[PDB]
DNA sequence: ATTATATTAATATTATATTTA
């Protein structure tokens, strides 16, 4: 249940936030306050203010991972998502506001799986 | 009793353990979730005068049930046992009577698929 | 009693805050789902006018409809024990009580109120009837979530000493709500809507965004008010094109709008000079 | 009770730090997404005024609304057990308790508070109602990420070596937040907002950026405060043009702004001398 | 999914940072802390302070590569990106702040490919 | 507990090295992007003061907040098992633990710390709150890249020849970081910030650049420290002009600055003699 | 005219010379 060729800005924005949250959760299991507990409150409205710090903290989160190939796969899927994201908009429309959370939870479901992300990464 | 059986199977909703609502809800108690406060302000032409006829003869449920249950669900700010079962019965009877195409009939338990 | 038809084009925006917020959706203003244009109900403008009258009058024959503790049944019973207590044969007694309330109340004279509770006294059709506002540019919802360093009830208080109750306080960056409204004369002749009441209503509509303010609404102002004063009680031209003559669109090569320097209110009063007038009160 | 209308143009900036952070965005100040102008909520100024009153008063009849150790339900129950315990017939009892709290509390007298918890006592509309601030020049976010040589919790993130917990501490180089606000008189006559309370509120707004300081907010100061004192309780001219007369734009050929030597506060008090006054307290 | 003719400052800045990170990663596979783990935290805000040291370290990173033609291709794409970069700004706007990461991940995706960068270099 | 307000103008520069370096940018100090003025966070000065206290005290009732081997949760649990173990009803128990930690710790008494981990014990607002430093002349970054003739980890460069690991070690030629800071009294009365602690903090701020040194920061010194001692807890004049009276600009016809012989610290104490004092500790 | 209240998943994308009267 995930459309990677929707060419929607909200879809790819939500998928990017979802993989960012997944990376932060994988960086440390004993995490109290994640990014979703603070960054998601304005991610669908002011993405250019939160996604900047998100991309700034992404490499450190990837380096914090115990496995280096996992970070490679996560960056690969990040870029496969952002392929359709030609630019970070100022503010999302209501339809895009909903598509944000849609793609967010869709990408979260696609990531929290047994054999799916690695299977898609193998065909690249 | 085939009409009553179909009406109560279409009204069969999910119920938890030790629930005060019975397995089959009374018709005045069911309409009480659609009235203003007490079961007396219902419309005596399309509610307490037509829903009983549609249930006791397995007829088609009117859209007035949809609209009243919607108004009382987003008005009372809660969906207790009575309004959701009525909407499920309406949807099932509309699917069975051709008044509903793209959707499908609902079951007792939670439908984790549906794709609606 | 007035005799002319007025088709005012009320224009008002919002700097930063929640103007007409929707109880249906938490604390966000009414916005168009398919597009994104902000919507403002007319009851907000009516309450602003009522507050302006309450703060700029304090006299009889112009009741302002009290707040909270003002039970409508009590006010109806108080207005019933006047000139038509019982000796009026119910039927025309209701009309007499309605006329007395119209001559005494200003909210029911300009707009209307429900007077069909216990002691029924008819209902007022209402002359001036505003409509729901709607912006042009698809506005965006900012959602400015803020916190509080003091809990309300002790039950929801944390098990520690840090008693906080956050929540959200929605805000709007811009959105010229192109309001609409029409004024009739037949109902105004029955309710007693004189020209002085019309001028008071115009002054209220002009200067209601300067006193009625709060923290949730923030700062709101009225742009312009182009009233289309007719000549008779008949219908000359459809009001659709009349209200479409004062179009409000985008300016140059800009994506959104922030203030009045980004809008171009195209006002071309050319074909409305047949049997109609034009005046500017707010703009 | 005050009788004049005050339209103050509060102007304040920030040297280096995070002023009004977070509309739920981590730790960044509220900025305009479409443009880049910084935004500051009025609750920050209200809390600064409350802290100034708490540190420059310590007396009765001017409650300051205590911090974390202050349950609102407990304070409401304590204020209820005074003159109107039960012998007041609920309805007017709520109004009496509201008037007592207005005469006792200063935060509810100047602004307002929620008193509709368990033991309801009505609500205060509030006379002085500030708005959300907004800068003119599109500010930029510096994001000064700093570290710490001491871990907090004993989780798995605490390595055997350097127990470090970095994070980010956002900063702002400049941004004159052009704040706005209006003061009414009808609600001030009910809440008891006298002229002494108004002068105390002005002094607090002037000298709140000298005591209320922290490491996250850094150094903040108030530029000027041009209060537009009216003559009556009516509406003379729309406040939009009144607040637009004191425009703040860029100076000469410069890209951004760093201090007061780069802004040109154009103050041309020419058309506001009809039935209004002007005073300077901060600038 | 990459626009090389957008004429946006954030786009080309992000693409330049992306190719810099790619060059640093290609210089040594056993890299622990890359530039993205330190330089990206202020690359979209203070580019004139990080991109100077970036351009200073770029020739040494290119010389560290085992293949000299790879460094030539990387410099070629660096200059093709910087064509639209008429000047290094002091601070990027919010829209430019988002376009920074947009172009960064777009160029990273375009670089981590089979036949794409070499194909574009052949037509020059 | 202190009762006067202190507005110190801390001035300090750097001979050759990296003072307050930025993790957000590799290893370069915080500099202004639009201009070029160097910026130094207050946490560096706070850590220097902490190190000075750790090396010039070694006693109880003045905890110094230990370095790497100091879990905050462990210290909080150790401070909880004292006088208020459980018999204090959580609410005021947190305040009692906070007061005990303020009377025991010096860092939380002068500045503050987070004590809201597992066993919550409230939070300290903090009296003395320093700000972020900022220079006047646009400094330049030297970037002194140096090498090493010994590899660290078995990476891909430690082949056959000289196992080398170069890198960069940034340096700064000059830059008088005009630091700022304000001291309150209301929070000092609650945290127990006496005058002896204030004198110790002044001595630390004066003599912290003589012991806390390293190879990356090089040689740093404190120029002057002009403390503006007030007379009461109220607000006399805005601190903006107070801190602007001690301006630091360029001297004669010079492009940059290298030492103290190129700066002209204009100190004209003329209008600050109303109800304020002046003292010189570092300069 | 209630219910319920404890953790999914994690191991490497890529990588070979523009231009030089």
């Amino acid at each position: 249940g995930l459309d990677r060729n929707r060419q929607d800005i909200g879809y790819v924005l939500g998928r990017l936030f979802a993989v960012l949250e997944k990376i932060q959760a994988e960086a440390n299991p004993g995490l109290n306050a994640t990014i979703a507990d603070r960054y998601f409150g304005s991610a669908s409205s002011t993405p250019i203010a939160v996604f900047g710090t998100l991309m700034r903290l992404l490499p450190h989160h990837l380096n914090k991972l115990e496995f280096e190939g996992r970070a490679v796969q996560l960056q690969w899927e990040i870029r496969q998502i952002l392929e359709h994201c030609q630019r970070f908009p100022n503010h999302l429309n209501l339809e895009q506001q909903g598509l944000f959370a849609i793609g967010y939870y869709h990408e979260t479901q696609f990531l929290f799986t047994k054999d799916a992300l690695k299977n898609l990464f193998n065909e690249a | 009793s085939e009409s009553i059986a179909a009406w109560y199977d279409d009204l069969q909703m999910v119920r938890g353990e030790n629930s005060p609502y019975p397995e089959y809800m009374p018709l005045p108690r069911l309409l009480g979730n659609l009235v203003l406060d007490g079961k007396m302000e219902n419309l005596p032409s399309d509610l307490i005068a037509q829903i009983t006829d549609a249930a006791l003869n397995n007829r088609v449920l009117p859209v007035s049930l949809l609209q009243a249950a919607l108004r009382r669900n987003k008005a009372e700010q809660k969906i207790t046992y009575g309004r959701a079962s009525l909407l499920k019965a309406y949807i099932n009877r509309a699917i069975r009577a051709g008044r509903l195409k793209n959707m499908k009939e609902l079951t007792m338990g939670l439908d984790r698929n549906r794709q609606d | 009693t007035i005799e002319k038809r007025y088709d005012f084009v009320f224009l008002f925006d919002v700097q930063d805050g929640n103007p007409n917020g929707d109880p249906d959706a938490g604390n966000l203003p009414r916005i168009d789902p398919q597009t994104g244009e902000g919507l403002v109900t007319d009851v907000c403008l009516k309450r602003k006018v009522r507050n302006f009258i309450q703060m700029t009058q304090n006299d009889e024959h112009h009741d302002i409809f009290i707040r909270e503790k003002g039970i409508l049944n009590n006010l109806i019973d108080e207005a019933h024990e006047q000139e038509n207590v019982k000796g009026k044969e119910k039927g025309e007694k209701t009309e007499a009580a309605r006329q007395y309330m119209c001559s005494r109340y200003y909210d029911i004279r300009t707009f209307g109120a429900v007077m069909t509770t216990g002691k029924n006294a008819g209902q007022v059709r209402g002359p001036v009837q505003l409509t729901f506002s709607r912006s042009i540019d698809p506005i965006m919802t900012l959602e400015h979530s803020i916190t509080r360093m003091a809990v309300t009830n002790e039950k929801d208080a944390s098990e520690t000493g840090d008693n906080r109750t956050m929540g959200r306080k929605f805000t709007v960056p811009y959105g010229l709500y192109r309001c609409h409204g029409f004024i009739s004369t037949h109902f105004a002749k029955q309710t007693g809507f004189s020209e002085n009441d019309l001028e008071l209503f115009w002054q209220a509509l002009v200067n209601m965004f300067d006193h009625d303010h709060s923290a949730a609404r923030g700062q709101m102002n009225a742009r312009g008010l182009y009233v289309f004063e007719h000549s008779n009680n008949l219908g000359d031209a459809p009001a659709d094109s009349l209200f479409k003559r004062i179009q409000v669109v985008k300016k140059d090569g800009v994506e959104v709008v922030r203030s009045f320097d980004d809008y171009l209110v195209s006002v071309d009063d050319k074909n409305l000079e047949e049997t109609k007038l034009l005046r500017k009160l707010g703009g």
